[PDB]
């Protein structure tokens, strides 16, 4: 198990780690977050209670550094650092576990809700997208637009995902228009699979770490991009059978846990209702649309 | 964007732009078989493509031939127009390609957008304008020429004839409309309006009679009383 402390927590704040949320007072005596599963990245996010504006929160993985979260109070947020003095950290972190001034990253004997939503997620590809190269870990936050809404504006500032565009040439190979467009399998294999991703993995976990940050920050161009990456599989008529298998696995999970008050804003009634009942794959996502009319009739 | 009533002048400026309109392309009798079922059988189809400030058309006649063994064929019509118009585009001097091209009907915009993916700077509009040119098979020298092809061709034609010379390109295209719109709301009379009077005749290098102006308003006024006829025998009034 590894631990994120905190210097303190001087404004009040509902704190984010992974599926989680809790809330802290105005200099309450927090100091951070204990016992968090090493092997997978994880989130540490922030909605500060005096002005909800700008959730905001940073994508790390324990195994790579020593990290904390000092509050800024020139910046007015709550910053992810590195500390390299590791002995400094180690007695740091024990003083605040010997007084109990940190909350448990909750052990669940029978859930496996996060796997479920990073297993194909990656830091090394996490912080291609999030560039900030002088750190290990990755700020990102509501308001942060992505390349392809930038083509339609600071480019340091930008979540780069794979961009996808249906009506571009990179799409649709010349004197294929029509068959290109309506069947999707050459973009989705030859030029994103084999081209831009060279594997599923990486395809899954960028569309892993859209639904995430969709979901944890409101970030709209982040819905746009796991959308368009649903969509793009399920508009190809040749999908190998282990992606479809798995592609059902992870979107079950992504809609077991959105909150269901977000469906409205979280959902594009159009790709949905598209992927599930008119495209290609309609009848290849079992559990997904199990869960999708069950859950969310109205949006269908 | 769309383009309507509010934008209508915008037709008749010095932008070149073309109007394409595919309800011709793929044409077919419906007939029984010997089983008693039902099958349809294809006939020679052409896509309508229009310069409205010149008059030049564009007929691409669709020779049956290129329907077969293939599926779907009311979708494929429209990727086969896409892919006519924009052979047509790239077969043109840099000058003379549309800035704009308009289509009538919505279905159109996505076969032609991806099929001018090259052409960047080519506007693929709509219109809110429902514009008549389903009739040009009414026109007797377009319906001859595209039911004779035995292969793939284009024919160029001026559907203004001379008009030009004498009237602007609202009022041609106005005039177009307004005969085409009598011609598919009553053909027969439209034609019998058009050629009742054997003195007036089509010259060979022309698509309709050689009207004098005033010979022009009398006609013009025979078919709004046509269409307002047809309006009053379909809704009872
Ligand atoms: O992060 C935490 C941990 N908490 C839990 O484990 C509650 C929430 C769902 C599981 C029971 C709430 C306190 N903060």
């Amino acid at each position: 198990m590894n631990t994120v402390p905190f210097t303190s927590a001087p404004i009040e704040v509902t704190i984010g780690i992974d599926q989680y949320s809790f809330n802290v007072k105005e200099n309450q005596p927090f100091h951070g977050i204990k016992d968090i599963p090493i092997g997978h990245v994880h989130v540490i996010h922030f909605q500060h209670a005096d002005n909800s504006s700008m959730r905001y929160g940073y994508w790390f993985d324990c195994r790579m550094g020593n990290f904390y979260i000092q509050y800024d109070p020139k910046d007015g947020l709550y910053k992810m650092m590195e500390e390299r003095d590791g002995a400094k950290f180690e007695n740091i972190v024990h003083n605040f576990k010997e007084r109990q001034m940190m909350v448990s990253y909750p052990k669940i004997d029978e859930d496996d809700t996060w796997y479920n939503l990073t297993e194909f997620v990656q830091m090394d590809k996490i912080r291609k997208i999030v560039r900030k190269d002088e750190n290990q870990f990755s700020y990102v936050d509501s308001s942060m637009t992505t390349v392809q809404e930038n083509e339609l504006s600071d480019p340091a500032h930008s979540l780069n995902y794979t961009v996808i565009n249906f009506k571009s040439r990179e799409a649709i190979r010349p004197g294929h228009e029509m068959e290109d467009f309506l069947d999707k399998s050459y973009y989705l294999n030859t030029v994103m699979l084999q081209g831009i991703f060279k594997n599923s993995s990486n395809y899954f976990g960028e569309l892993q770490f859209a639904f995430l940050n969709a979901m944890f920050f409101g970030n709209y161009g982040s819905s746009l991009q796991w959308h368009a990456m649903i969509e793009l599989i399920c508009s190809s008529a040749t999908v190998p059978k282990h992606m479809l298998d798995k592609l059902d696995e992870i979107l079950y999970y992504q809609i077991k846990t959105l909150p269901e008050q977000y469906s409205d804003i979280l959902l594009n009634e159009r790709v949905w209702n598209i992927c599930l009942y008119s495209s290609f794959q309609k009848n290849s996502l079992h559990n997904t649309e199990k869960i999708m009319e069950n859950k969310y009739p109205e949006l269908l | 964007g769309a383009m309507n009533s509010s934008n209508y002048a915008e037709l008749f400026n010095n932008d070149i732009k073309l109007f394409v309109d595919d309800t011709n392309v793929y044409r077919v009798t419906v007939h029984k078989t010997f089983e008693g079922n039902v099958a349809t059988k294809a006939i020679n189809g052409c896509i309508f493509t229009l310069n409205p400030k010149t008059g030049h058309l564009f007929l691409k006649i669709i020779h049956t031939s290129v329907w077969a063994g293939q599926k779907r064929l009311s979708q494929l019509a429209k990727w086969k127009t896409a892919e006519e118009v924009s052979a047509l585009v790239r077969s043109l001097p840099k000058e003379e390609q549309p800035k704009q091209i308009i289509v009538t009907r919505k279905a159109m915009l996505d076969p032609l957008e991806v099929h001018m993916l090259d052409f960047p700077n080519i506007a693929i509009r709509p219109t809110e304008l429902r514009l008549p040119f389903s009739a040009a098979m009414s026109i007797d020298k377009l319906s001859d020429v595209v039911m004779k092809a035995t292969e793939p061709q284009m024919v160029l034609f001026n559907i203004y004839d001379d008009w030009l010379d004498r009237i602007s390109s609202y009022t041609a295209f106005s005039r177009l409309t307004l005969l085409l719109r009598a011609l598919k709301t009553n053909e027969e009379s439209a034609k019998m309006i058009l050629l009742s009077d054997p003195t007036i005749t089509i010259k060979s290098y022309h698509l309709w009679p050689s009207f004098t102006d005033e010979q022009w308003i009398t006609i013009e006024s025979q078919m709004r009383d046509l269409i307002l006829t047809e309006y009053g025998r379909k809704y009872n009034v």
